[PDB]
């Protein structure tokens, strides 16, 4: 199924994920598309920060339904 | 008359034209018919059981167009968690809160396959993961761990069309009186504070709406971004954050671009001031000195504190 990974900025990239897909291998993708380290990404669904264990299905994240990504700086 | 699809060992479900007092026999039998199998080796299991030879399908419970899976050698349809129904949220077509279908799958090859050893009790039973268990009749399959899931009603859905249930929203059939309007509607949100308090669908949109352009939207670390009962109880947020679908489409976004937000500041990180940029940072908790940075952010470095562009030294 197709999911969204939206910034705050509205910048939007497109997923093909399975509801069983962890939240590990949704960052991943987005670094298989976009070259953002895992370690930097935190992803949120509704105002809850995702947990790396954790599947889309346990958020009861549906096809079409968006993720918002904000960035962790280290540098103061 | 009716149509049933048939999925016959996780083939492509086709359509058999059945009677409301069609045995399920005779189903079995068209479809050896058609499968060149003998009828006796067949077995029919639809809403989590296994569908008997003498059952007619308006006794199982079988809705227009719905679906049964056929494989090799208490009813779904009639679970009262708490008319009284279940309802979802449909994305579509009816993008809108619509009466739903319980059903079920096996965890481990996601076919409908999976036989219940006892049916769900409670939405506890339906909703934690892996709680109820079964067998997958599917032949190669050892799973036993159920998965339920969640249809639209309103019309024909296929096998993997699911929609999320909506488990505080309940048929209001003794006339509970809305908490805010003090009318009578169905059907209803329930909230699951101490009293049970419960408001129509129609002021609860407007609860959501009024809160969130307010930014009076609760941030709850484990739970996300929320509200309670309308009456201010304690204990009360809402937990399934899919119920702010009533707030319709546009204004579902911008519930999630806030909530977002709002974790964000919680987890102690900065918006970028840019203007047409507001990304979400979660830069050291030490550092004044933030940069907005390969094509996520606009390359604004800024002072988090004055939030002007970084500059030695005390702010101003
Ligand atoms: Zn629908
Ligand atoms: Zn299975
Ligand atoms: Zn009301
Ligand atoms: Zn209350
Ligand atoms: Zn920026
Ligand atoms: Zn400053």
């Amino acid at each position: 199924m197709q999911i969204f990974v939206k910034t705050l900025t509205g910048k939007t990239i497109t997923l093909e994920v399975e509801p069983s897909d962890t939240i590990e291998n949704v960052k991943a993708k987005i670094q298989d598309k976009e070259g953002i380290p895992p370690d930097q990404q935190r992803l949120i669904f509704a105002g809850k920060q995702l947990e790396d264990g954790r599947t889309l299905s346990d958020y009861n994240i549906q096809k079409e339904s968006t993720l918002h990504l904000v960035l962790r700086l280290r540098g103061x | 008359p009716m149509i049933v699809f048939v999925r016959f060992n996780s083939s492509h479900g086709f359509p058999v034209e059945v009677d409301s007092d069609t045995s399920i026999f005779q189903l079995k039998e068209v479809v050896a018919k058609r499968q060149g199998v003998p009828a006796d080796q067949l077995r029919v299991i639809f809403a989590g059981k296994e569908l008997r030879n003498d059952w007619t399908v308006q006794n199982c419970d079988l809705d227009q167009q719905s679906i049964v899976h056929i494989v090799q050698r208490q009813s779904l349809t009639r679970v009262d968690l708490s008319y009284n129904s279940f309802y979802v949220y449909c994305k579509g077509p009816c993008q809108r809160v619509q009466p739903g279908k319980l059903r079920v799958q096996c965890s481990t090859c996601r076919q409908a396959t999976l036989t219940l050893t006892q049916g769900p009790s409670c939405w506890d039973d339906v909703l934690i993961p892996n709680r109820m268990s079964g067998e997958c009749q599917s032949p190669h399959c050892p799973g036993t761990s159920a998965e339920f899931f969640f249809k639209c009603g309103a019309h024909p859905t296929s096998d993997k069309e699911t929609s999320v249930a909506l488990h505080l929203i309940a048929t209001n059939s003794r006339n509970i009186t809305c908490i805010t309007c003090t009318d009578v509607r169905s059907p209803v949100l329930v909230f699951q504070c101490n009293s049970r308090h419960v408001i129509c669908l129609d002021c609860f949109h407007l609860y959501c709406v009024t809160r969130l352009n307010d930014r009076q939207f609760v941030h709850d670390p484990q739970l996300g971004y929320s509200l309670p009962c309308v009456a201010g109880c304690p204990n009360s947020l809402i937990k399934e954050l899919h119920h702010f679908r009533i707030l319709g489409e546009e204004q579902y976004n911008r519930y999630q671009q806030y909530g977002a937000e709002e974790c964000v500041l919680q987890m102690g990180g900065v918006l970028c001031p840019r203007p047409g940029c507001g990304a979400g940072l979660l830069p050291e908790p030490d550092c004044r000195k933030v940069t907005c940075e390969n094509g996520l952010g606009c390359g604004f470095a800024f002072c988090r504190e004055c939030k002007e562009a970084y500059h030695e030294g005390e702010c101003s």
